[PDB]
DNA sequence: GTAGCGCGCGATGTCGAGTCA
DNA sequence: TGACTCGACATCGCGCGCTAC
């Protein structure tokens, strides 16, 4: 259950300035960590403070 | 036919709660660089001290209003003056953050182009300045309220793609109705009358005591094409974050829980799991004054006026779709009557959910782990149906391991409860390889059928461990 | 508030897929 | 393997929401 750190920053960079161009993001992403979308189902809050922790500064 | 498969379906779910997700937690940092010091401090500066005073009343012991009023007309003030700071106020590119199809979805998808980054910087420049669409203007606006110490929230209204839409079209018949209702607007909290004040300082430039309804609630089919109401998220000072759709949805449990993740128990839990996982901060006394606002605005929506909406109604159902399974509890009655609009004089036959008891016969309830006591029944369909309250747990009985079995040398198991108090339930395909390699005293557990189905063990517990031990083993068979 | 008025909105039915027992 | 479900689209008549007093 688990990602790189170089999507996870980008991913938090779209999220945080640019989320009406989440869309193709999400899409890659999803189709290259399948098992994402199983731990989004379970353990969403996870994911969740995997965002909001890329603020280990 | 307009219609897609159910593996289509289940993506579409996914993917909403994903960019849900998404969409809350932006709302989320988005109200982190709200709180900006170094921003801050350049916004007070833009109101004067008669209106300063006005946003930070005295308290009027006789007369709470006049305490309210004050701040109503500070309020006001600020929502003027922020219409002068704010020079440039652009169009949203493209759609902004209004609710997309799922073509337009797949579509952006597709077509990767070049995004300019934003960050936190660049927001900051454009709220000082004052150029920004009006999501940037009305954030920058709480920005301005909090750098003068009042508890201002920020109101993000999600829009994430639409998971009841199951059309394989998805095509609509306008720029000017889309942005008529806000996405984003601002609450602020009043001491002396307990309450929250909306305030869209934006759009359509009004100061809003909510009580039953509310000027930001979109209305009619067109507008809501591009914004379906569903999640109003609020964000405060110290980082809470709060569900507020209830102050702005006029039928809370009819209309708008269809079309939210929330309506089954899966959902709820879920979205309760990321809600959590905002709000960062300990219960104050404010968040108990919302919560009865909430109650009693839940306990005043009442029966709605259609039939449509009667489907699935979490409290409420017409005496037509109470199932052939259900009965009415004894010395209950209607509820309530719904004059059907359209046809002359007909009106049906309200119940409460409460008031109806769900019957089931004698194996499923087994099934349930159940037992009955002698009782009587309730309907028969031809076999003997029973309420919940003729029922009782039922108790298995409980050295050496042997577990009294089913005629089969099994253990039936639909629950929990089912295994007895000293044993343990160990599911595994190979489980019966496992307990027979090394003997001991197992059982076979039949979970469900398929028509049985033995899909693990039922053992004492001491033996537990050695199974686990010889399952870790089993190619060593 | 009232009459004249066109059609938008909700009730009813069916169609296909799916779900529970 | 069968009752019961869920959303789209059709059909349809009401009276709802306009002006224009």
């Amino acid at each position: 259950a688990g990602l790189t750190v170089e999507d996870l920053l980008s991913l938090r960079q779209v999220v945080s300035g640019n989320p009406e161009a989440l869309a193709p993001l999400l899409e890659n992403i999803s189709a290259r960590y399948p098992q994402l979308r199983e731990h989004i189902m379970a353990n969403p809050e996870v994911f969740v403070s995997m965002l909001l922790e890329a603020v280990g500064d | 036919r307009n219609c897609s498969s159910n593996e289509e379906r289940k993506r579409r779910k996914y993917f909403h709660m994903l960019y849900l997700v998404c969409l809350m937690v932006h709302g989320f940092i988005r109200n982190e660089w709200i709180n900006s010091k170094r921003l801050s401090r350049k916004l007070s500066n833009l109101v004067p001290e008669k209106v300063f005073e006005l946003l930070h009343p005295q308290k009027d012991e006789e007369l709470p209003l006049r305490s309210t009023r004050k701040l109503l007309d500070g309020l006001k003030k600020c929502m003027e003056l922020w219409q002068k700071h704010w020079k440039i106020t652009k169009k949203y590119d493209n759609e902004g953050l209004y609710m997309r199809t799922w073509k337009e979805i797949e579509m952006s998808a597709n077509n990767k182009r070049k995004f300019k980054t934003l960050k936190r910087s660049d927001f900051l420049r454009a709220v000082s300045k004052g150029h920004g669409d009006p999501d940037i203007s009305v954030q920058g606006f709480v920005a301005m309220l909090r750098a003068c110490n009042v508890n201002a929230r920020l109101i993000m209204s999600c829009q994430p793609p639409d998971f009841t839409n199951m059309k394989i079209d998805t095509s609509l018949n306008a720029y000017k109705d889309m942005v008529k209702y806000p996405i984003f607007w601002c609450e602020v909290w009043d001491k002396f009358s307990k309450k929250w004040i909306t305030v869209d300082p934006v759009n359509l430039k009004t100061i809003e005591q909510v009580r039953l309804h509310s000027k930001l609630a979109p209305k009619g089919v067109a507008c809501c094409e591009r914004n379906m109401l569903r999640y109003v998220i609020a964000y405060d000072r110290k980082y809470g974050c709060r569900d507020v759709t209830r102050r702005y949805a006029q039928w809370m449990n009819s209309k708008v829980r269809k079309r939210r993740i929330t309506k089954d128990d899966f959902g709820e839990k879920w979205f309760r799991k990321v809600i959590t996982a905002l709000h960062h901060r300990k219960r104050t006394k404010i968040d108990d004054y919302e919560d009865q606002y909430f109650f009693r605005r839940d306990e005043s929506e009442g029966i709605p006026d259609s039939v449509q909406d009667l489907k699935n109604h979490p409290y409420y159902v017409l005496e037509q779709d109470i199932k052939q399974t259900q009965i009415v509890k004894p010395g209950c009655k209607e509820c309530g009557y719904l004059k059907v609009h359209g046809k002359v004089g007909k009106v049906l036959k309200v119940y409460a959910k409460r008031d109806i008891a769900d019957l089931k016969s004698a194996r499923q309830w087994y099934m349930n782990g159940r037992i009955l006591k002698g009782s009587r029944c309730k309907k028969v369909i031809a076999e003997r149906l029973y309420s919940f309250e003729d029922t009782e747990l039922y108790i298995p009985p409980l050295a050496s391991g042997e577990i009294t079995k089913n005629t089969f040398g099994n253990i039936e198991v639909f629950a929990p409860t089912m295994i007895p108090g000293n044993c343990c339930l160990v599911e595994n395909p190979v489980a019966i390889k496992a307990a027979r390699f090394l003997g001991v005293e197992f059982a076979p557990a039949v979970t469900s059928f398929k028509k049985p189905v033995l899909s693990g063990i039922v053992v004492a517990k001491w033996l537990r461990e050695a199974i686990e031990t010889a399952i870790d083993g089993i190619e060593f068979i």
